[PDB]
């Protein structure tokens, strides 16, 4: 405690203040480039660009205005736009500004070419015994810091975390989150990280956050997630079943916390009852987990990226294109007053 | 899915689940597939999950691996739930006699009788379900007990795997195979028996308040004496065990050399030695049986004093009503039955459980093998600074091997001289101590020793894979496996059994190569795959797949063949564990051309058991007459007394049925002595019969059955059968005497008792068939689990290579569940039998009680008290009848084994020779004829290598043979075989040597002089061969005469034959068994001393037999004759 | 005691006068034969010779002075020479003469017709129990006599024990033996005879000889060493553990005394506690082992060698500027 609790209080003292002062229309789409496009995204476009004024390489998100309204995911981005605006934590990459246009919006975030570990682990299969811990510690720290902010992440997928030049992983895509206090029935995303209560369709809580990280860790250790089925219905049935077998090569000491993480009993979820993060902070499998020292990021990376320049997208598998010119009318422009 | 899941509460209480199962079983023969489906909660995969979760949680929790403290969290709630009802029922049974402390006053007692009858129903209800519940808990725990260690079996470190005793794990598994499961019935008895004493002492002080500990001290002293007798019994057993093992070793030696013993005609000496050795063991066993009989009889005898001493103080001090006397008798009966039986058995159960828990907890904690962190991504693998010990001794001398991704590497040197260890270390089987190895990790290996599990061709090829048509066809066609597959009967789905005898060793190697070829991986760690095939086949396999298909990928084949070594991408030759030279093919071939060139249960069975020794009948008559006279005297005493205080005290003599009908110490010892004597007589008869059996039936049975015929059966007959039979007889006599006493009380008892006995007999007969069928099925099925375990032990390295352990786990769980189904079914059937027997007994007791109530105070009290005790005796009697039924199987086997049929000048002439191994088998001779020259040897030539051992055995008629053998005018019929065969001289390839001193080992008949023996040995070249032995001639031939070499043993056999003075001597395989100097000395001795015999030296090589004068050429189904080499070498060999 | 102690005192008294006047260069290699090489031994050469002047067959222990200097064993050789030249006990074959040539040195020893008992034990495997006790009694006698002179043998191998025409064993190979009172830090020799104290690289006293004799008895009865391993490091670790399983044929009386002989505690080692050899003498394994009557060696031997003349090598095997002369100044 001591410095840790006071640091959480210092972060909390400023979090709501910027949550109380949203910005709007910080930039226009006239000072960027079209070098490449790292990926498409759920229902939008994204391009790798270079700052015309400064030169700093940065990303440029995009999505159709009608896409927000038609699928009923309009204000879902409205909350996330503010949520990203104030965040201050070493693990994640910040953003500079955003565009406000009559056809689509744009997000000016960092462009770390380190790419998703999903592809590196598809090329690698399974992470080594300490290799997974090296990332999972940052996952624990992120979970603590975010849960302190009175928000539900609802966002933990291998397609949600990227890598930096120094080797630090970083998350993005705040669309799925909700800064919720109390019970709620909202649910979305992919069932690969489905919780039993989420399938059960009841008032959710911050409990499922640990389950998602545990699913992520177990799948990172073996590549194959414990739940795998042809259709979400069969996958949801396996999730309701709650029976799974850990990897044969998996450590039994790691298996203890694995049983703890996926514990179906929502009341007895690991690190949910009274200790909060201390039970995870005391987990045996994280014996070599220097929380504050990894917070200084002095720990050597288990696998560093082979960077070849700021404009290099070698870790990316994209070279494609996309274009648009101009429109005259936004889809529900009255809905877009805080974006 | 399961029938027991579709069960009502009342149906569950009645345990009627097996009712249709019993209906089928008593009707028709048992069918293994007909077993009901295993319970859902009984799933091994389900239970082991919780067991493992708890074990891991505990292993992480604290610095003490208290496995018991974890399993308590798994079972204690149910254990206490069962124990609550168990203790309640124990309390009810204990207190029930106090309720009898009211009826003695005699109106109102009718309600008391109805309540006492209902007490039996309540106690039976409390008792019966608890046994099944606790036993289900036991079997459930035992399943996971096997499972945890079975999973750990794929976790152990190999460095300790070579050091961990292979038999230690097997013994650990077998020890708790049945003990630990049944060891739960006594579990809560600790929590109850002290409370039982607490209640009983209060009952006694309520009746007496002044004579309480008086009998308690006698009971404690009796327990102390009983416990003390156990140490002496264990000492006697331990002393007997060593001599029994020695006798078993001698018997096994006789079994191995049975044919040579029949040839030498040493059956009488072997039998005499066996009996003489067994005499001391029989004396020790008789002493141990006497001790055990005294200990067992103490429990029955105690009952008289137990009440007598307790009553004597109070009775002398003041008068007491006989009502309290009967009540105290019952209370003391309960107190003794608990004190002498319950406490020690529970203590033993708990101690054994604790020791087993400690052993299991220690075993699982061993250091585990650490898997390599690989398969991520890599280019060509490379090694650097390889150095480590295979257990100091560096198996690698700073070796380094950069293998290109796609290359074909190879290494040569001495076989297994660390190159195999280097391959294992690269594969991750051995942790390198120096340097750093880097590899892709996805790689297969092919151990020199093939590990073929049972299964069809598709199973052996897949080992957890789908059916790939092109890949399987290529593997078959390329590994010389397509032709061998076509050679199979089904040729595609020949399901292999155990042992792998269906295929040749080269076939096993082809299977290994194909299994390696089945999966694509970064490298193929081949280890001399061509090591069991012809050179042409090896070259064909290389050119087709080994050097064509996989060589495009990275490959590392351990090959010392020069021709392939020239084509290798790189070579690595190591000597003394150190690479002398290595590197590129051309560079290594040019750098050292000189090194390159240089290196390159019937009633008849029971009657036969009775009729073995006449003394048993006399002993039985004496015991029966004694029992009848005692019963008659007791009845006369009761009649006279019922129609000064010593007369009242004498009623206690009738009060305890156990002491009243106790087998007198002057009677019981003769029964056990007769049992031991009959067992000895049976052993002698079996030995004599085995000596005479025909070889044709002898070969039909496997030789290991001959060992099993005495290894355990005679032991069971000596130890188990007498004690069980005597206990059953004594209990039955006591019960029958109690029945007669009760019938003497009133003239109505028998009319109801007889239907009860008849129904009990019918129920026992019905239950017996199903019980035997279930027991046999369960015993038969247990073997497959050990078979799978042995297969895993053999294939451990290849399994670790494959990484497909989940399928093996599936197989192990399936086998365990299959055995568990039969075990649970048998246990449930036994529980139903116990419940039904209890119900019958309760009904009979209730009827007798009602009859008495409708009906004199002492008679009523006697009848009630005898009823109050008979239940435990009846239960023990049912258990003893079941035990006798189980034990009779060994006697039946022995009787079947004994019921066997017995076997039945120098010139000579043979004709009409017919022979075979069995009756009408392969015709070893087709009316063959031969003439024996006078004093001239005949060369066994011609079809040499087609089998001459059959003709040699036929020379002594040791096979199923018939024809004509007219030697010196004597025929094969007139002379007894023991006298006819003596003229022949055996020269077996393997020498039979009796383990013992040379005087006995060379002269089993013992009919010669020692000076003549020494003179002949000097003449036979044995005096110097014996001068190096301990002493002069007393040197015991330990380990089958392990000191003697093969040539020395041949010399000894020749000397023994010369001592026998046989008129003939057929030699066989001289140069094959003899070394150079040994063959020279043998030839000199034979040509010098044995020059005056018509010998037959059989040799596969014609050149060895070329020295012989006469020549008998062999051919398929026609043994021709060639008097001279002038035609023999030109026609028979050419 | 009485007569035996009176004799021990005289032996100890005469040993000092013998040690203070050692001989040197007793003879030259000019009155011997070269019939055959009895063996090599250690790092030397052994040959059977016949005295030209007398006729008595005598062994000759040749060894290179360069080998003594290069193997760093020169003072041990001088100590062995002096001790062999001063020894006086019936249990051992005495040394007759010494040779000192510019190439090598020879030592005259008596002809041993009985050969080494190790080969005989390999030929017979295991000796009878009384046969073991028959040799063990004289072994204990000679060891306690060495204790009566306060010397440490530092050498115990099966091949070093010969056998006499009378059947008594013949002692030789006095190389590692030295007369040092107290504790000595030197360590060498056979691992099978390496005590844990010597293995621990500490000061070693005479107490290890009891463990050596116990190992000798145990292996003579068993035919296999109680401590055995593939590598000497594993053999050293097994010896340090000090645990071994007794054979099935082992008698309780003999094995229980072997437990005291093989006790890891050097202070509790049998023959070192309080009485020297008296506790061993009273042991039931020596219940019939006449220590005093063996001084004449009149007991019927368990086995006698098949002697056929001193020139026969039947018992023996059939095989085939001085370096630092200043160091060898008393040879
Ligand atoms: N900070 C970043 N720097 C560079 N590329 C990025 C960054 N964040 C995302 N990307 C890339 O943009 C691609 C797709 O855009 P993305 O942000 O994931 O849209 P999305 O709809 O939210 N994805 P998802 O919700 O998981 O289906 C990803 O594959 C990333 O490679
Ligand atoms: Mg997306
Ligand atoms: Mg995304």
């Amino acid at each position: 405690q001591e410095s840790v609790k006071e640091f959480l209080a210092k972060a909390k003292e400023d979090f709501l203040k910027k949550w109380e002062n949203p910005a709007q229309n910080t930039a226009h789409l006239d000072q960027f480039e079209r070098i490449k496009t790292l990926g498409t995204g759920s229902f939008g476009r994204v391009m790798l660009v270079k700052h015309m004024e400064t030169g700093n390489h940065y990303a440029m998100k995009i999505l159709d205005k009608q896409k927000v309204v038609k699928l009923k995911q309009i204000e879902h981005t409205l909350n996330e736009k503010r949520i990203l605006q104030a965040v201050n934590f070493p693990f994640l990459v910040k953003l500079e500004f955003s565009f406000k246009d009559n056809s689509n919006l744009y997000m000016v975030m960092e462009y770390v070419p380190g790419g998703e570990m999903f592809s590196h682990l598809r090329r690698i299969g399974r992470f080594s015994e300490p290799h997974a811990r090296f990332y999972a510690a940052q996952i624990v720290l992120t979970f603590e810091y975010l849960h302190s902010l009175d928000l539900i992440y609802r966002d933990l997928k291998p397609e949600n975390l990227l890598i930096d030049q120094q080797g630090y992983i970083q998350v993005t895509d705040f669309g799925f989150a909700k800064r919720v206090k109390g019970r709620t029935w909202t649910l979305c995303g992919t069932p690969e990280y489905l919780a039993p209560e989420i399938i059960l369709s009841k008032g959710y809580n911050k409990a499922v956050d640990w389950w998602a990280l545990g699913v992520l860790i177990y799948e990172m250790a073996a590549g194959y997630p414990p739940f795998f089925a042809d259709q979400p219905i069969q996958i949801y049935e396996k999730i309701v079943s709650g029976k799974v077998r850990f990897p044969s090569h998996f450590s039994s000491d790691l298996k203890d916390l694995l049983r703890n993480l996926l514990q179906v009993d929502l009341t007895k979820r690991f690190g949910n009852l009274k200790n909060g993060v201390n039970d995870i902070k005391n987990h045996k499998w994280f014996a070599t987990t220097d929380w504050i020292a990894i917070y200084q990021r002095k720990v050597e990376a288990p696998f560093i990226p082979k960077f070849k320049g700021p404009g290099d997208t070698s870790n990316f598998d994209d070279y494609e294109e996309e274009e648009i010119r101009v429109s005259i009318n936004e889809k529900c422009g009255k809905e877009f007053s805080e974006f | 899915r399961s029938p027991l899941e579709k069960a009502s509460v009342v149906s569950k209480l009645f345990f009627s689940w097996t009712r249709p199962i019993l209906r089928k079983g008593y009707r028709q023969r048992l069918e293994l597939s007909d077993i009901y489906q295993i319970p859902s909660v009984d799933s091994a995969d389900n239970l082991s999950e919780k067991l493992e979760r708890e074990w891991d949680r505990e292993l992480a929790s604290k610095k003490n691996p208290k496995l018991i403290n974890a399993l308590r969290r798994c079972f204690f709630w149910r254990f206490m739930f069962y124990g609550i009802f168990l203790y309640l029922g124990e309390v009810t049974k204990a207190v029930q006699p106090l309720l009898l402390g009211r009826i003695i006053a005699s109106s109102i007692a009718i309600y008391l009788g109805i309540g006492l009858c209902l007490l039996f129903i309540v106690r039976t209800l409390l008792l019966h379900p608890a046994i099944f519940g606790l036993h289900h808990i036991g079997m459930q725990m035992r399943i996971a007990m096997f499972s945890l260690i079975y999973k750990k079996t794929l976790k152990l470190s190999s460095r300790v795997l070579d050091k961990i005793s292979i038999g230690q794990l097997v013994s650990l598994l077998s020890n708790n195979l049945n003990k630990f499961d049944e060891g739960l019935a006594l579990a809560h008895f600790v929590w109850i028996a002290p409370l039982q004493v607490a209640l009983l002492m209060g009952l006694i002080w309520e009746l007496l308040q002044a004579s309480a500990f008086c009998g308690l001290g006698f009971l404690i002293v009796l327990a102390l004496f009983q416990a003390g007798l156990g140490r002496m019994m264990m000492k006697y057993r331990d002393q007997r065990a060593g001599k029994i093992s020695e006798r078993l070793v001698i018997t096994s030696e006789m079994i191995e050399n049975i044919q040579s013993v029949k040839a030498y005609c040493w059956e009488e000496a072997m039998e005499k030695m066996i009996e003489n050795l067994r005499q001391t063991e029989l004396k020790l066993t008789r002493k141990a049986a006497y001790v055990r009989y005294f200990n067992s009889s103490a429990f029955f005898f105690s009952g008289f004093f137990v009440v007598f001493l307790s009553v004597l103080p109070y009775a002398l001090i003041k008068g007491i009503i006989l009502r309290k006397i009967f009540t105290t008798i019952s209370f003391c009966i309960v107190l003794r039955m608990a004190v002498t039986r319950q406490f020690p058995w529970a203590v033993q159960t708990w101690y054994d459980s604790l020791g087993a828990i400690n052993k299991i907890q220690d075993f699982l904690q061993k250091q585990e093998y650490k898997t390599l962190e690989y398969n991520l991504t890599t280019t060509e693998v490379v090694m650097e600074n390889v150095t480590a010990f295979w257990e100091g001794t560096p198996v690698l001398k700073d070796i380094n091997f950069k293998i290109e991704r796609g290359q074909l590497l190879a290494v040569a040197g001495s076989t297994g001289a660390g190159k195999t260890s280097l391959l294992m270390v690269i594969m991750g089987e051995l942790e390198p101590s120096e340097g750093k190895i880097k590899h892709s990790g996805r790689i297969s290996f092919c151990s020199q020793f093939s590990w073929i599990m049972p299964g069809t061709i598709k199973e052996n090829i897949i080992f957890g894979v789908s059916y790939d048509e092109y890949r399987y066809r290529s593997v078959i066609k390329a590994c010389q496996l397509e032709e061998d597959i076509s050679k199979f009967a089904e040729k595609d789905n020949i399901v292999l059994g155990e042992g792998g005898i269906t295929l040749s060793g080269g076939q096993r190697a082809r299977i290994s190569l194909a299994r390696a070829v089945y999966k694509d991986a970064d490298l193929y760690l081949l280890d001399s795959p061509f090591g069991y095939l012809d050179v042409l086949t090896e070259k064909e396999i290389f050119e087709s797949c080994v050097c064509k298909l996989m060589a495009n990928k990275t490959r590392i084949l351990v090959t010392s063949k020069m021709e392939h070594l020239k084509k290798a991408d790189k070579i690595l030759i190591l000597h003394e564990g150190s690479s002398y030279f290595y590197g590129t093919f051309s560079e290594l071939q040019n750098l050292q051309p000189d090194f390159s060139s240089k290196l390159m249960t019937t009633w008849n069975t029971y009657l036969r058991y009775i009729t073995v020794h006449k003394s048993l009948i006399f002993v039985l008559i004496w015991c029966l007459v004694i029992f009848l006279a005692e019963v008659a005297a007791s009845l006369v005493v009761l009649w006279l007394l019922g129609n000064t205080s010593s007369y009242y005290v004498f009623y206690i003599y009738v009060g305890v049925a156990d002491t009243l009908l106790a087998m007198g110490f002057f009677r019981g010892l003769p029964l056990v002595h007769t049992l031991i004597t009959v067992s000895k007589i049976l052993h002698h008869k079996m030995l004599h019969s085995v000596l005479q059996a025909p070889m044709s039936t002898l070969n039909t049975l496997k030789a290991g059955g001959i060992l099993n015929r005495f290894s355990k059966d005679i032991a069971i007959l000596d130890d188990l059968l007498p004690l069980t039979i005597f206990d059953f007889i004594q209990l039955l006599l006591i019960v029958i005497g109690a029945i007669a006493v009760v019938a003497v009380l009133q003239p109505y008892i028998f009319v109801a008792t007889v239907p009860v006995i008849v129904a009990f007999i019918m129920l026992r007969a019905y239950f017996l068939q199903t019980s035997q069928q279930l027991k046999q099925l369960e015993s038969e099925g247990r073997s497959p689990i050990f078979t799978h375990l042995v297969t895993s032990l053999k294939g451990l390295w290849t399994l670790r290579a494959f990484g497909r352990q989940p399928y093996f786990e599936t197989l192990f769980h399936k086998a365990l569940n299959l055995h568990t189904a039969n075990w649970f079914l048998y246990l449930s059937t036994l529980r139903w039998f116990q419940m039904r027997i209890e119900m019958i007994f309760v009904i009979f007791f209730i009827a007798v009680t009602f009859i008495s109530i409708l009906t004199g105070e002492g008679r009523v009290g006697i009848i009630l008290t005898l009823a109050m005790n008979i239940m435990s005796t009846l239960q023990w009697a049912v258990n003893s009848s079941i035990d006798v039924d189980s034990l009779m199987r060994s006697v039946s086997r022995v009787f079947k084994f004994i019921d066997m049929p017995t076997e039945g000048g120098g010139q000579m002439t043979v004709k009409d020779l017919t022979a075979k191994y069995t009756e009408g088998g392969n015709a070893i001779l087709e009316n063959i004829s031969f003439s024996i020259s006078p004093g001239q040897r005949v060369g066994l030539l011609g079809r040499t290598g087609s089998g001459k051992s059959t003709l040699l055995s036929a020379f002594l008629r040791l096979l199923n043979t018939e024809g004509e053998i007219q030697i010196d005018g004597v025929s094969w019929d007139s002379i007894t075989l023991q006298q006819w065969r003596k003229a022949f001289g055996v020269i077996p390839q393997k020498v039979f040597i009796f383990s013992g001193t040379f005087r006995k080992n060379l002269d089993p008949y013992e009919q010669w002089s020692d000076q003549e023996i020494w003179k002949v040995a000097d003449e036979v070249g044995l005096r110097s061969v014996i001068e190096q032995f301990p002493g002069k001639l007393d040197f015991v031939l330990v380990d089958g005469g392990c000191v003697l070499s093969h040539g020395h043993k041949q010399l000894m056999c020749l000397a023994r034959s010369v001592l026998s003075k046989a008129k003939i001597l057929l030699l066989d395989e001289p140069s094959a068994h003899l070394d150079p100097v040994t063959y020279q000395i043998i030839r000199r001795t034979l040509k010098q001393a044995f020059a005056d015999c018509t010998v037959i030296l059989c040799e596969h090589r014609i050149e060895a037999m070329l020295e012989c004068q006469q020549f008998l050429v062999i051919e398929e189904n026609k043994v021709r004759q060639y008097d001279s080499i002038q035609k023999l070498l030109n026609e028979r060999s050419l």
